[PDB]
Formats: structure tokens, C-alpha cells, sequence
């Protein structure tokens, strides 16, 4: 049997478990230019991956969501990353890799 | 990793936190579900029906912690 069929087979539905980790970066440029200089870095780092810079300026790396928080202070960005469990590997390793900050 | 179900009960979500050695932890209600409020990593655990969702700072450790209590109350499918 697999994983969705043992599921339904016990009328159970699925749990979500989600994690939002508040990233904090110092950067003094506008929010965006910060969430593409994210991107070229995750692009550059995670070559193998599924990354992308999607329209609303918001960055994936495959199922794992990167948004700006709301604009604070004006040197402190706030990376909102996000992830359910089935990403929980990537999800922690991006956490893990930002803060470490963004090339030079 | 597997697929997740089951529930979390807040009481005991709690009585958990407190035996790993979180204290002064606060729990809202909303409309049914709860809110446990950890000043770790200024920590929110929004606990829904069929939904977990853990917001905190960048304290990895931290995170972990509460990842593996969460997934104590949870079956792996």
C-alpha cells in the first residue's frame, strides 16, 4: 500500500505541518533589490535544485517560500521562510545557509 | 519524509513543553483552535485541526525542539 491510500484506507486526513522562520539580514538597499540578491545567491549555491524568483519578488527553492516581511528599521530585512514538513531538510538547510548572510 | 496525521492536544502539547524544560509558556484560544506562545525565539505554535504551524526567530535548535515534540502526538505514514 502507499502513503495517500493507507491514509484514505483509515478515513484519516492529512496533517500540515508548517514552519515560518523569521530570517533577519542587514542590507540597506530596498527590499527588493535584497530579495534578488538572495536569489542570484540560492540560484548560485543550490544549482541542482528548483529555484525561482517569482513575480511578486518572492523567492522559491522548490516547495520552500521566501517572502520580505512587512518594511521595519531601515537596515534590518526580515526573511519570512516557510516550509511544511515534507521540505523539512531543505527547509532547514536554507534557514541554516542565511545566516551565514549573502556574498559580498 | 512521511506523510502526518492525527492531533495535537493542547494540554498535553504543553505539559510536554514544560517536561523539556520550557517554562512561563502562554496559550491562547481562537475561534477552535489555540496559540502556544514561547518567549524562545519569540515562538508561535498555531495548533489547528489537521494543522501545525510553527513561526519562530532563526534558532534552529529551538525549532527543532518543538519540531520533535510536535511530531511525538503525530502518526507517520
Amino acid at each position: 500500500v502507499s502513503s495517500e491510500q493507507a491514509l484514505k484506507e483509515l478515513g484519516l486526513a492529512e496533517h500540515q505541518l508548517r514552519f515560518t522562520c523569521r530570517v533577519h539580514l542587514h542590507d540597506t538597499r530596498k527590499e527588493q533589490e535584497t530579495a534578488l540578491r538572495v536569489y542570484s545567491h540560492l540560484k548560485s549555491v543550490l544549482k541542482d535544485h528548483c529555484v525561482q524568483h517569482l513575480p511578486d519578488g518572492s523567492v522559491t527553492v522548490e516547495s520552500v517560500l521566501l517572502q520580505a516581511a512587512a518594511p521595519s528599521d531601515p537596515g534590518t530585512k526580515v526573511l519570512l521562510v516557510s516550509w511544511t514538513y515534507q521540505d523539512e531538510e531543505l527547509g532547514s538547510f536554507l534557514t541554516s545557509l542565511l545566516k551565514k548572510g549573502l556574498p559580498q | 519524509k512521511p506523510l502526518l496525521s492525527g492531533s495535537i492536544p493542547v494540554e498535553q502539547f504543553v505539559q510536554t513543553l514544560e517536561k523539556h524544560g520550557f517554562s512561563d509558556i502562554k496559550v491562547e484560544d481562537t475561534a477552535k483552535g489555540h496559540i502556544v506562545l514561547l518567549q524562545e525565539a519569540e515562538t508561535l505554535i498555531q495548533i489547528e485541526e489537521d494543522s501545525t504551524h510553527i513561526i519562530c526567530d532563526n534558532d534552529e535548535m529551538l525549532r527543532v525542539r518543538l519540531r520533535d515534540l510536535v511530531l511525538k502526538f503525530l502518526q507517520k505514514f
